[PDB]
């Protein structure tokens, strides 16, 4: 079943209570994410 | 914007609403009278958290604190009759709680909405 999902990538902690939905895409180096999906710029969503 | 979810209160004279959702902003929101004519609020809506609303309900002086605790937003209020014009009556009086919502949204920036007469 791949209809539950987890964030993988943030760049900061989180506060207790805190609804965590968005869905950016994650700078994982120097490279800016242009709006698309690429090399350290992966999807923060993965499945269950 | 759409990126992030937000919060929205509003009053139309009569009823007071309250929704939380990852609105899209008209960066130019307003009310409008002519018996309301204009109601630029938001752009988009969807998603939707939370919502509520209530019974249809210089002169006055109305003051409020908004504040955030761990998710705990906080609001106090307090309503006096005034009829200078510029001044600070002093003769401070004690405020009182009034609401506790767990909307729980990463507040960082607010904009007060009008209503102008036309």
């Amino acid at each position: 079943n791949y209809n539950y999902l987890y964030r993988l990538f943030r760049k900061s902690n989180l506060k207790p209570f805190e609804r965590d939905i968005s869905t950016e895409i994650y700078q994982a180096g120097s490279t800016p994410c242009n709006g698309v999906e690429g090399f350290n710029c992966y999807f923060p969503l993965q499945s269950y | 914007d759409s990126k992030t979810q937000s919060l929205l209160i509003v009053n139309n004279a009569t009823n007071v609403v309250i929704k939380v959702c990852e609105f899209q902003f008209c960066n130019d929101p307003f009310l409008g009278v002519y018996m309301e004519s204009e109601f630029r609020v938001y752009s988009s809506a969807n998603n939707c958290t939370f919502e509520y609303v209530s019974q249809p309900f210089f002169k006055n002086l109305r003051e409020f604190v908004f504040k955030n605790i761990d998710g705990y937003f906080k609001i106090y209020s307090k309503h006096t009759p005034i009829n200078l014009v510029r001044d600070l009556p002093q003769g401070f009086s004690a405020l009182e709680p009034l609401v506790d919502l767990p909307i729980g949204i990463n507040i960082t920036r607010f904009q007060t909405l009008l209503a102008l007469h036309r």
